[PDB]
Parts: structure tokens; C-alpha cells; sequence
């Protein structure tokens, strides 16, 4: 407050005590929308007591998972598919913030820890099934995983087990295409973008803001000073001080409303990554579009990205009926 | 420490980390520098004279190149009016003035008071006319002695008619006959016709209302461009490189001095920012540029275990490298570099636990020869399963558990008048 | 007899530095795209064009030439004995600014005979009760001795404020034939003069060459309130400029 | 020890002062009571489908397999209590598809 | 802002510019609840291809 609104004036110091412990509270406010910050990425990605590890051999029945798994020799230990929106997410003077008294603070866990976090349920949900999300990891092999899943929407066992080759085929085939429709385009995370735009752009009006008088001869402290006596400069010093404790409640009342609507998008990727990604949900239209089967998490800078597996049908005919 | 009991106003704190405020640093002397010039301005040629103009017809002169020291004027001169519109009396001494200029005329007595901004009269109608945002000072005195006789003088004139009002700083003097009625007054004087200028006769014997005064205008401008007249005043040496006061032609303020690279114009002397702020000006007495940074960023923060425990806190500075640390209030070769800044008073660890008092990225601090100890948070435990094509387990009994959960309806109710 | 300027005329407003920062100002200016005329002297029919013209609250003046055939210019309200009137004028050897009381001649000019001199000045024929006066240092200035296209260009700008007079001026080598080109260029201050008298009209005043009634001319354009959005360079030149009210 | 002229000036300043506090007030208690609604929906929701029935949503009322639940009342809020079903005791096999 | 606070007159047309631009910001926020309206009413209906 007092480097933003005086400087380095001591007259202007002493003259703001009279209007009062105003900003004390305009700074109880702002400390309260990091710790819920801090503590909105903790219930989406912080859901699993252990640590799996990733099987060294790979027998699961045709199906290739090998390009949403770690891979050691990229830095980091990121997934071929995590890299690619990394790239394009980009995160745009700071020094003339700096030296009006405004900063920005880090986040209290790193972007390599959320990468550990993600490649557990990973793990977890190919060797064991749903059987872990309740209780205690159980073995179970893939083929037989997926025969649960198919008796699960109506269909039978021996229509998957009769057909496991090209249903491995068209898992493979439809999973490799969302490299390179990524690899093209980079506005498809169009929204995890605007969250950057703001907050970010808003922080410059009240730089800018620094630059108008609000009825007073100038808006410069060295400027008053320097040609009125004491007496006379108070009554033009309040004006200036007025003016400037008002545009600095705008933006706290701003940013209060607006991060009321992060936590409701938190609380639905917490609810939609306890239904989707530990069980098979019979909602409609909740977890894709189609018939349910399983789907994989990720991770983007500020936010979550999900993949839903679905069944589709098709070649229908025609027939005759009778209700008994 | 102490500066957190007074910023939450009580003598106990509880467990946590607080922002406190910023670092500053304080000036360590003065300077001053001032254009160097040694003659003296005119006082006596302008105050102090032979013969004054008349009100019709002014004077104007134009003054540079001196130096003005006005307390020469205490031995004799005596005035009986004096007023300044846009500066303090007081703050006269320590300022330069750029474009000054000077007007004197005669009037009479009780017509002293229409020589300011917004007023109506037959002077401030017909002769002389003022701005409304003016900036000087006007100055009369009383002139009985020497310019009245026995018979009057008639040497002295004044506007009397005219067909509109003049303008600020203009002026008037042409003489023609003026037609007050309907008939053209046809360049001879008669029947709805006059001579537009009238005569002051001034006698000794006179009442205090209707004796001759002398008023001399100053006018300038301030702060905004290269000026040639300054005050009493003297300069002093260039110290660069650290905290200092500074004096520059009259603007005052802190900060650091340094070398530029930008080329100002020949009718320039300041800089300025994106916000209305300087940051450049050029030398008086070396013709050069310099530039000016303010002297104190950066924010702090204090770690403590909760006044009913110990005594010992820690602080963590967010804008420094501990490996070469200049700034720091006192700095026990407890030094420890974090990516969010420098901690001093705890100690490093090399085993995890749960976190306890997060400092931020990734790390923690907590209490525990009791001291204050820096681990890394750890995530949890580890764990493999084993697959294989042809396995499964299946359980064999079974568990019953209760657990509880709360959550907030209602809130309270509450009038204002 | 009628031409548009399209982004021409502007000065700079203030004496501050600034760099790479974009400023809203609103002053008197030159709008843009707007109706101006054209002014001819040509001796084959021959023409000699120094008409009185009014000067309602500024005045953009500029001229294209390769001889130095103009000199300077008259102000006045009445332009007789009977009022104050001020003088700017060149006459081939120094600089010369008057403010008296003339009357001035219906047909002023100058001239030369040959090799090239100076002999006719026929402008005023008395001045009384002026106090006002200023001359420059001599110099030495060539005549004539040129033909061909035009090869310079020089604007200028005049404003009345509270009994003070401004000129704002700059000047550009162009190679054209028959008009006047396209282009960018800010005016700088020039000086400021007190003289306190009311202006509503002017003039100009030429030179001829012992002929009678080679190549140039001179346009004017009048000034409004108006708002602009300014651009400024790394080193501190403007070098674009954006009309806020022009069309939506 | 002032006239009413002189008065008016200063009291003004103070009115103006006065009435600026009384609205930050309002704003916030306005902007933290939209919360309490979001929490209260939520309760009754899971007052219907926990209470009332049984639930085959995961996490949803507990961990593990819901059977059934009980409330209770506190001051200013609500108190669930969740039975839940674990497994234990695991052993190893052989397995064919067919 | 200008054809409410002011009206039809210049003086306080001309003493309003240094108070800056302080309502560019208030139809910044203003327009940002029209879009939102258009785009309720196309996530309940038009759900069908
Ligand atoms: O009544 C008094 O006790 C003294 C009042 C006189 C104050 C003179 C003054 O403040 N200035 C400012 C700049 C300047 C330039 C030239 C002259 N000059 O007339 O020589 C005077 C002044
Ligand atoms: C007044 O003028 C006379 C004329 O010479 C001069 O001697 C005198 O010094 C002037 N007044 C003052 C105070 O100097
Ligand atoms: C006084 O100012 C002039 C102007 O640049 C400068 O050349 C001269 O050195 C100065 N005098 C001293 C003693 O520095
Ligand atoms: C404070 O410290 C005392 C001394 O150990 C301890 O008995 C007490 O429980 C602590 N807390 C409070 C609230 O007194
Ligand atoms: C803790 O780690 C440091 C750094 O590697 C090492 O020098 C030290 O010996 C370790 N402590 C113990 C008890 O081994
Ligand atoms: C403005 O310029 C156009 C372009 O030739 C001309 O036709 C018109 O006559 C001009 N305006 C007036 C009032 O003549």
C-alpha cells in the first residue's frame, strides 16, 4: 500500500495514517485466495495413498500404450503426448510492477510432482482394474479386463473374445491419430488461455492508472512539493490520496468475483476423475458421447486434460417383430 | 518480529509464515547543482525610475541572464501591495524562472483593486486586462512626492469609451472620434460626439483616494523547460553511484545517477515514463544526460514456531542470491538457497516427511537442542504389483467400516440503520 | 484551383522526451483529407497571385519553388494607418520585423534587374509610433541562376494566443514537377514573439524580375480543434499519426 | 466552536467518509453468502440419494461399497454417518478364459 | 458514460478526460455478460444434430 500509493514521501506517509488501517483488510482478502489455490490442485490429482511402478514386460493382449507412458530419456520424466501441450500454452514490462509494490508469488507444488501423481493412476488402472480404488490393488490380466466392461453395457463375452484382433487394431489405429491432429494446430486449448490473458492484462491498468490527476494540480508528489508550503500542499495531497485508494478496491472486489468460478470447474474435474477414471459410469453423456468403457488422465500447465474410450454401433437392417 | 505483533495488534502470534514488508535503503547526503552566473539583475532600472507610462499605453520589458537576490530592496523600498498566484512566498529562494517579463504604469488611488482575474471596471475594461490562469506577482506603492505639483499635472491619460471589451495582454492605442448616437459623427467633434481620452490632475492637497500609485507585473513560468534566472543559491560536486538527495534546477527527489545513452533535443531538458514519472535530465554544468532508478524492491517474510514456544524465527528473502547476498538486515552461516528465495536461521536435511509449514516449491519447514529444519515433502509410499497373463487373487472375508462427515447449512442474520 | 492534403501538418505539442509509447493529445490541427487551394505565378497569359485572405484561427502554409521568388508576409486587421499592422520581410541581405503603424501600397513586391541584384523595395509608405524592432546578421544569399523542376519544400505554422505569435516550421529537398507530394513530417518550435494586437487578415508579397504583371506557387489550409493518437520511435521521432474522429 | 457556513464544509467530508464503509459491508457479505447456498444444494442432494435409497456412484457417500447411512443435526450444520463394505484377506490362483 | 454523466455540454466534456479513462473498463465488463447470455441458451437446446 504505502509504496503504491506515496513512495518514497515521508509527508505522504505521514499523512495516510489519518484515513486509517484501510488496506489491512484489502490484504486479509488477497491472502486468502492463494491458500484456496493452493488448495484446488490437491483434490483433483492428490487421490492415491501409493506410489505404483509401471511394469517392465509388456503382455497386454495387442494393445500399445507406449506413447501415454513415462519415458525416461525426455527430461523430466514427461509422456511423448504431456510434451506436446506444453509447447503450446505460452505464458505472456515486469520491472516497472516490481518497483510499485506488486509481485507474484510461486506455487507450493512443482510441475515435476503433478507428473509422479498422474503416472500412478496410470499404472494402477491397466494392472488391476477398479479394484484399487476401494481397498487394496488385485491382479487381473487385460483380456479378461476388458470382457467385465463389455458385459457391462449389454453385449456378451464371446463377441469380444471372438474379435480380439481388430478391436486391438481399431484401439491402436484411433489412439494414434491425436498426435498429429495436435501436432497441427495450437488453438485447440483456447480457454486454458484466456485464464493467462487476464489476471495478466489487468495488472497493467493499474500502472497505467498511475497517470491522471483527480483534481489537483498535477499528478506528480515531487511537483507539489516543490513550490507550496506545507499548509497548501495537504489540501491538494488528499485528493491524490483518495483518488488512489479507490482504484486499488476495484481490483480486489474484481478478482474476489472472479475466482468463484475456478472452484466450481475443480470441484467437477475432482467429481468427473472419481467416476470415470476409477469405475465405469452409466450417466449419459457424462464421460463422451456413446457407451462407456474406461478412459485416461493427463496433465497441462493449470489445468487437466481427460481421453473416453466409447462404443459405437453401425450396418444396421431391417426385420419383423411380435410380442409373443 | 516485532513488526508483526504490531501489524495484527497483540503481544502473542501463533504458527505460520507472514509477509511483513519490503526492504529499503536511506539516502546518505545531498547535492545540489544550479546553472553558474554572477551578474546581478536589474533592480534598479526597473523599481526606481525617472517617468512611468500611461495606463492606455504600457511598457514591456524582457529580463535574462542574472541572478535575483531581492534583499537588496530591504534599505529603501516600501510597498504596500503584494500578492502571488500560483507559487508559495516562502519557497522563492530555491527555484529558476524561465521567460520573465515586466509592465509599469500610473493609476490613481481606489482603482488598485481591479489588477486581478475576474473583475469589472473601467480599467480592466478599456486599458489593461489580465488572464485567468495567471502566474506571478503584483507589487504598487505610493508615489505622492513625485509626481504632483501645485496646478496639477495633466500628463497622465485614460480610455474612456470604447465599443467592446479587450482581450488578455492587449493593448490599444488609437485615437478616433466616437459616435454614441445615430447620427455618423463625421470625424469632427459636436452633439453625441467625444474625444475618447480623458486626463488625471493630481494635487498635493488631494484625499488619500485620489493620489498617483505605480504598479510594476512580473510574470514566468515553472519546471518545464531550460531556464536562465535562478536564485541565491551554490552548487556543489557529482557523486554517482549510490542513495543521495538531488537538486536540479529546482526539482527535488532520491535516487541513483548514472550514464545514459538517449540524445535529447536541443529544447529539452526532462524525461519521462509510461506513467508521469522522470527518469532522465541533463547536466547544467557539463552538458550531459543521467539517469535516475528508484532504491529499494524486494519483500520479505518470518517463520515462527508460535510465541508460546521459543523465541527464534527465520526469514526468507524472495529476490536474492544467497551465494553473494548484499542486501540483508543482519545476515550464523545458517545459509540454505531454495528456488523461492534465501532462508537464514534453519537448517538443512537430507530425510522427508510430512509436510508441516509450507514455504513453497516443494519444500517445508518445522520445528524440532530444539532448532528449525528445512526437509523436502515427500509424496507417499511405493508399491508394484505383479502381472501376469495368467493370475488373479481373490479375497476371503470382509470388513465394516463407519466414517462421518460435516458440512455447513445456514449462516446469521443481521439489521443496519 | 482546388487540392486535398491527405496526412500533412503536425508539430510537436511539448518540449519532453518520450520513446516507444503511443500519446493522446487534442490542439489545434489540420484534418485529414480535407479541401485546399493552389496559388500561381507563371509568365508564359501571366499571372501574379497575392490576394488579401482571411485568418480565422491558424494557418498551414506551404510552398514549392526553385528561384526564391517568396519573401515573407503581412499581418493587419485593417491594414491602413488608422491601427497597429506587423511586418515580416526578406530583403536579400538580412532578416527585418517590425510592428508599426504603415500604410501599405495596393501591388507590393520586389524586384531585381540583372550579374542578378537588388533594386526595387516598394512596400510601405510611412511608419509612425511603433515599438517594436528586431534585425539579423547580414548575409549573402544567390539569385536567379536555376530553371528546371521544383527542388524544395518549406511549411509553416502561425497561431494568436494571449498577444504571443508561434511559428513551427521545417523543411524537406523534393524532386517533382506539378505538385505536391506524399508523406510524413513532424514541425518543430520555432520562436515566440509578444505583440499583442488583433489579427484578421494577411498577405503575400512577391519578387518579379524587370518584367511586368519564374515558377512557383503556395498553398493554405486553416486549422480546427481536433484529437489525435501520436506514435513515437525508439530514438524519439514521431513518424505515425491516427485521426480519432475522421469516420467510425 | 464553528458557524453553521463553516460547519457544513467539514461535516460533509465526514458524511461522505461514513457512508463509503457501510457499502464494503454489504459487497462482501453479499459475495461470501453465494457459498453457503452451493454447500446447502449440496447437502440436500446427498440427503436424497444416500439417506433415501442407495447409492452406486464411487465416493460418492464414503469409501468402499455403500450400504446404508444415518444424519444428524449440529449447530449450523449437518452430520452423515457412511457404512461401507471392504474386502480383505487375498489370495492367489490360475485362470483361462474358456 | 459521456451522454450520462455530462450531457450535452463541452466544459464538462473537456474536465472529464482527467479523470482518464476510467469507464472503458465498465463496458469491458458489461459486454462480457452478453456473450454468456447468447451462450446459455445453445448448450440446453441445441443438443440435437
Ligand atoms: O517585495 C519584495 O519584498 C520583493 C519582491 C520581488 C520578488 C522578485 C522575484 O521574485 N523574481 C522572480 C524572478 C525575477 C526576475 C527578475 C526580477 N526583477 O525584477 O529584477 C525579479 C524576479
Ligand atoms: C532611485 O533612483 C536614483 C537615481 O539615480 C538612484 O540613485 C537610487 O539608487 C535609486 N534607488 C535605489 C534604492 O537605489
Ligand atoms: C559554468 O557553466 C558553463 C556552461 O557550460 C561551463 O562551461 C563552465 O565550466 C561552468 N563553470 C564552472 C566553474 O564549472
Ligand atoms: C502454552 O504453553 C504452556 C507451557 O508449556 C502450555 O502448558 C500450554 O498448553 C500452551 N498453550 C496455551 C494455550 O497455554
Ligand atoms: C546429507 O547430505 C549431504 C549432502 O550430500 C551429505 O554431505 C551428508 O553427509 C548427508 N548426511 C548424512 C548423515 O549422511
Ligand atoms: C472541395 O474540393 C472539391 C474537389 O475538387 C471541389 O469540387 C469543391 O468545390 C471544394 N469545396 C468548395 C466549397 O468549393
Amino acid at each position: 500500500c504505502t509504496m503504491y500509493i506515496c513512495g518514497d514521501s515521508t509527508e505522504c506517509s505521514n499523512l495516510l495514517l489519518q484515513y486509517g488501517s484501510f488496506c489491512t483488510q484489502l490484504n486479509r482478502a488477497l491472502t486468502g485466495i492463494a491458500v484456496e489455490q493452493d488448495k484446488n490442485t490437491q483434490e483433483v490429482f492428490a487421490q492415491v495413498k501409493q506410489i505404483y511402478k509401471t511394469p517392465p514386460i509388456k503382455d497386454f493382449g495387442g494393445f500399445n500404450f507406449s506413447q501415454i507412458l513415462p519415458d525416461p530419456s525426455k527430461p523430466s520424466k514427461r509422456s511423448f503426448i504431456e510434451d506436446l501441450l506444453f509447447n503450446k500454452v505460452t505464458l505472456a514490462l515486469i520491472c516497472a510492477q516490481k518497483f510499485n509494490g506488486l509481485t507474484v508469488l510461486p506455487p507450493l507444488l512443482t510441475d515435476e510432482m503433478i507428473a509422479q501423481y498422474t503416472s500412478a493412476l496410470l499404472a494402477g488402472t491397466i494392472t488391476s482394474g477398479w479394484t484399487f480404488g476401494a481397498g487394496a490393488a488385485l491382479q487381473i490380466p487385460f483380456a479378461m479386463q476388458m470382457a467385465y466392461r463389455f458385459n457391462g453395457i449389454g453385449v456378451t463375452q464371446n463377441v469380444l473374445y471372438e474379435n480380439q484382433k481388430l478391436i486391438a487394431n481399431q484401439f491402436n489405429s484411433a489412439i494414434g491419430k491425436i498426435q498429429d491432429s495436435l501436432s497441427s494446430t495450437a488453438s485447440a486449448l483456447g480457454k486454458l488461455q484466456d485464464v493467462v490473458n487476464q489476471n495478466a492484462q489487468a495488472l497493467n491498468t493499474l500502472v497505467k492508472q498511475l497517470s491522471s490527476n483527480f483534481g489537483a494540480i498535477s499528478s506528480v508528489l515531487n511537483d507539489i512539493l516543490s513550490r507550496l508550503d506545507p499548509p497548501e500542499a495537504e489540501v491538494q495531497i488528499d485528493r491524490l490520496i483518495t483518488g488512489r485508494l479507490q482504484s486499488l478496491q476495484t481490483y480486489v472486489t474484481q478478482q474476489l468475483i472472479r475466482a468463484a468460478e475456478i472452484r466450481a470447474s475443480a470441484n467437477l474435474a475432482a467429481t468427473k476423475m472419481s467416476e470415470c477414471v476409477l469405475g465405469q459410469s452409466k450417466r449419459v453423456d457424462f464421460c463422451g458421447k456413446g457407451y462407456h468403457l474406461m478412459s485416461f488422465p493427463q496433465s497441462a500447465p493449470h489445468g487437466v486434460v481427460f481421453l473416453h474410450v466409447t462404443y459405437v454401433p453401425a450396418q444396421e437392417k431391417n426385420f419383423t417383430t411380435a410380442p409373443a | 518480529l516485532s513488526e508483526t505483533k504490531c501489524t495484527l495488534k497483540s503481544f502473542t502470534v501463533e504458527k505460520g509464515i507472514y509477509q511483513t514488508s519490503n526492504f529499503r535503503v536511506q539516502p546518505t547526503e545531498s547535492i545540489v547543482r544550479f546553472p553558474n552566473i554572477t551578474n546581478l539583475c536589474p533592480f534598479g532600472e526597473v523599481f526606481n525610475a525617472t517617468r512611468f507610462a500611461s495606463v492606455y499605453a504600457w511598457n514591456r520589458k524582457r529580463i535574462s541572464n542574472c541572478v535575483a537576490d531581492y534583499s537588496v530592496l530591504y534599505n529603501s523600498a516600501s510597498f504596500s501591495t503584494f500578492k502571488c498566484y500560483g507559487v508559495s512566498p516562502t519557497k522563492l529562494n530555491d527555484l529558476c524562472f524561465t521567460n520573465v517579463y515586466a509592465d509599469s504604469f500610473v493609476i490613481r488611488g481606489d482603482e488598485v483593486r481591479q489588477i486581478a482575474p475576474g473583475q469589472t471596471g473601467k480599467i480592466a475594461d478599456y486599458n489593461y486586462k489580465l488572464p485567468d490562469d495567471f502566474t506571478g506577482c503584483v507589487i504598487a506603492w505610493n508615489s505622492n512626492n513625485l509626481d504632483s505639483k501645485v496646478g496639477g499635472n495633466y500628463n497622465y491619460l485614460y480610455r474612456l469609451f470604447r465599443k467592446s471589451n479587450l482581450k488578455p495582454f492587449e493593448r490599444d492605442i488609437s485615437t478616433e472620434i466616437y459616435q454614441a448616437g445615430s447620427t455618423p459623427c463625421n470625424g469632427v467633434e459636436g452633439f453625441n460626439c467625444y474625444f475618447p481620452l480623458q486626463s488625471y490632475g493630481f494635487q498635493p492637497t488631494n484625499g488619500v483616494g485620489y493620489q498617483p500609485y505605480r504598479v510594476v507585473v512580473l510574470s514566468f513560468e515553472l519546471l518545464h523547460a531550460p531556464a536562465t534566472v535562478c536564485g541565491p543559491k551554490k552548487s556543489t560536486n557529482l557523486v554517482k553511484n549510490k542513495c543521495v538527495n538531488f537538486n536540479f534546477n529546482g526539482l527535488t527527489g532520491t535516487g541513483v545517477l548514472t550514464e545514459s545513452n538517449k540524445k535529447f533535443l536541443p529544447f529539452q531538458q526532462f524525461g519521462r515514463d509510461i506513467a508521469d514519472t522522470t527518469d532522465a535530465v541533463r547536466d547544467p554544468q557539463t552538458l550531459e544526460i543521467l539517469d535516475i532508478t528508484p532504491c529499494s524492491f524486494g519483500g520479505v517474510s518470518v517463520i515462527t514456531p508460535g510465541t508460546n514456544t521459543s523465541n527464534q524465527v527465520a526469514v526468507l528473502y524472495q529476490d536474492v542470491n544467497c551465494t553473494e547476498v548484499p542486501v540483508a538486515i543482519h545476515a550464523g552461516s545458517n545459509v540454505f538457497q531454495t528456488r523461492a528465495g534465501c532462508l537464514i536461521g534453519a537448517e538443512h536435511v537430507n530425510n522427508s516427511y510430512e509436510c508441516d509449514i509450507p514455504i513453497g516449491a516443494g519444500i517445508c519447514a518445522s520445528y524440532q537442542s530444539q532448532s528449525i529444519i528445512a526437509y523436502t515433502m515427500s509424496l507417499g509410499a511405493e508399491n508394484s504389483v505383479a502381472y501376469s497373463n495368467n493370475s488373479i487373487a481373490i479375497p476371503t472375508n470382509f470388513t465394516i467400516s463407519v466414517t462421518t462427515e460435516i458440512l455447513p447449512v445456514s449462516m446469521t442474520k443481521t439489521s443496519v440503520d | 484551383a482546388y487540392t486535398n492534403s491527405f496526412t500533412r501538418g503536425v508539430y510537436y505539442p511539448d518540449k519532453v522526451f518520450r520513446s516507444s509509447v503511443l500519446h493522446s493529445t487534442q490542439d489545434l490541427f489540420l484534418p485529414f483529407f480535407s479541401n485546399v487551394t493552389w496559388f500561381h505565378a507563371i509568365h508564359v497569359t501571366k499571372r501574379f497571385d497575392n490576394p488579401v485572405l482571411p485568418f480565422n484561427d491558424g494557418v498551414y502554409f506551404a510552398s514549392t519553388e526553385k528561384s526564391n521568388i517568396i519573401r515573407g508576409w503581412i499581418f493587419g486587421t485593417t491594414l491602413d494607418s488608422k491601427t497597429q499592422s506587423l511586418l515580416i520581410v526578406n530583403n536579400a541581405t538580412n532578416v527585418v520585423i517590425k510592428v508599426c503603424e504603415f500604410q501599405f501600397c495596393n501591388d507590393p513586391f520586389l524586384g531585381v534587374y540583372y550579374s542578378w541584384m537588388e533594386s526595387e523595395f516598394r512596400v510601405y509608405s510611412s511608419a509612425n509610433n511603433c515599438t517594436f524592432e528586431y534585425v539579423s546578421q547580414p548575409f549573402l544569399m544567390d539569385l536567379e541562376g536555376k530553371q528546371g523542376n521544383f527542388k524544395n519544400l518549406r511549411e509553416f505554422v502561425f497561431k494568436n494566443i494571449d498577444g504571443y505569435f508561434k511559428i513551427y516550421s521545417k523543411h524537406t529537398p523534393i524532386n517533382l514537377v506539378r505538385d505536391l507530394p506524399q508523406g510524413f513530417s513532424a514541425l518543430e518550435p520555432l520562436v515566440d514573439l509578444p505583440i499583442g494586437i488583433n489579427i484578421t487578415r494577411f498577405q503575400t508579397l512577391l519578387a518579379l524580375h524587370r518584367s511586368y504583371l519564374g515558377a512557383a506557387a503556395y498553398y493554405v489550409g486553416y486549422l480546427q480543434p481536433r484529437t489525435f493518437l501520436l506514435k513515437y520511435n525508439e530514438n524519439g521521432t514521431i513518424t505515425d499519426a491516427v485521426d480519432c474522429a475522421l469516420d467510425p
